[PDB]
C-alpha cells in the first residue's frame, strides 16, 4: 500500500503517520530524526604553516 | 424454524474486486437458536455462504462480492427480509490471478 | 440442579446454562454453547 | 465451572469471569483484569 507524507526536519519531533487503508482499520506510524548530517564537498587548494 | 422479527442491514466495509470484498452485518430478534438459509435477491452482490447460525445475541455477518459502485440488495433470512445499501470504493491491485 | 431441560431434540447446552441449541451443533468443532459443553467429551 | 471460553486468541480472563483479553496483554505489567490472573506466574 504505498502512502506519502512530510515529516518535519526537528531532531527529536515524535511524528505520527495516520494510514487509514478503506479495507482495513487505520494505523499509525510513528518516526523520529535521532541524528541528522550535512556533509559538503571539498576541493582543496592548497597548505599552509 | 426460528421466527425472525425487526431485521435490519450495515454494511461495514465494500470494495468492489474479484474476491469476496464485503461484509454484511445483520441484526436481528429471535426467539430459538436454529439454521436459517440466506439469500441475495439480486445479482448485483454474491453471497458467499447458503446458511447461517442465528443466535439470542442478535448478530450475524455475511461475505458478499460486487463489481457495482453502490450496490442495492434484498437480503432474506429465514422469512425476514431487509434491503442493503452500501458505498464501495475501487480496489488498488491491478490484476489478479483468479 | 435440572432447569430447562426443554425440547425434544437440544442437547440443554450445559447443566447450568439458560441455552438450548440443536443437537447437530454438538462436536461441530465451533463453541456455539458459552460453556462450550458442546464440544467436550467428542471424538468417541 | 468453566464459564465463556472466548475464542481463538483469548485467555478468558479468569475461569470464573465473563472478560477476554488479548494473548498480547499476558504480563505486560498492566493489570488489565480484575482478578490480575493475567499477572499472575509472570516470568517463567
Ligand atoms: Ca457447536
Ligand atoms: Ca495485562
Amino acid at each position: 500500500y504505498e502512502h506519502s507524507t512530510v515529516m518535519p526536519n526537528v531532531v527529536g519531533f515524535p511524528y505520527k503517520a495516520h494510514i487509514e487503508r478503506p479495507g482495513y482499520s487505520p494505523l499509525t506510524l510513528q518516526m523520529q530524526v535521532v541524528e541528522t548530517s550535512l556533509e559538503p564537498t571539498l576541493n582543496l587548494e592548497y597548505i599552509t604553516c | 424454524a426460528p421466527t425472525i422479527i425487526d431485521l435490519t442491514c450495515t454494511v461495514a466495509t465494500c470494495t468492489h474486486s474479484s474476491d469476496f470484498g464485503g461484509v454484511l452485518t445483520l441484526t436481528y430478534k429471535t426467539d430459538k437458536n436454529g439454521d436459517c438459509s440466506v439469500h441475495s435477491h439480486s445479482n448485483v452482490a454474491t453471497l458467499q455462504e447458503a446458511t447461517a447460525k442465528v443466535k439470542t445475541a442478535g448478530k450475524v455477518t455475511l461475505h458478499f462480492s460486487t463489481a457495482s459502485a453502490s450496490p442495492s440488495f434484498v437480503v432474506s433470512l429465514c422469512s425476514a427480509r431487509a434491503t442493503c445499501s452500501a458505498s464501495c470504493e475501487p480496489p488498488k491491485d491491478h490484476i489478479v490471478p483468479y | 440442579g435440572s432447569m430447562r431441560t426443554c425440547r425434544i431434540h437440544e442437547i440443554s447446552c450445559g447443566a447450568h446454562s439458560t441455552q438450548c441449541i440443536p443437537v447437530s451443533w454438538r462436536c461441530d468443532g465451533e463453541n456455539d454453547c458459552d460453556s462450550g459443553e458442546d464440544e467436550e467429551n467428542c471424538g468417541n
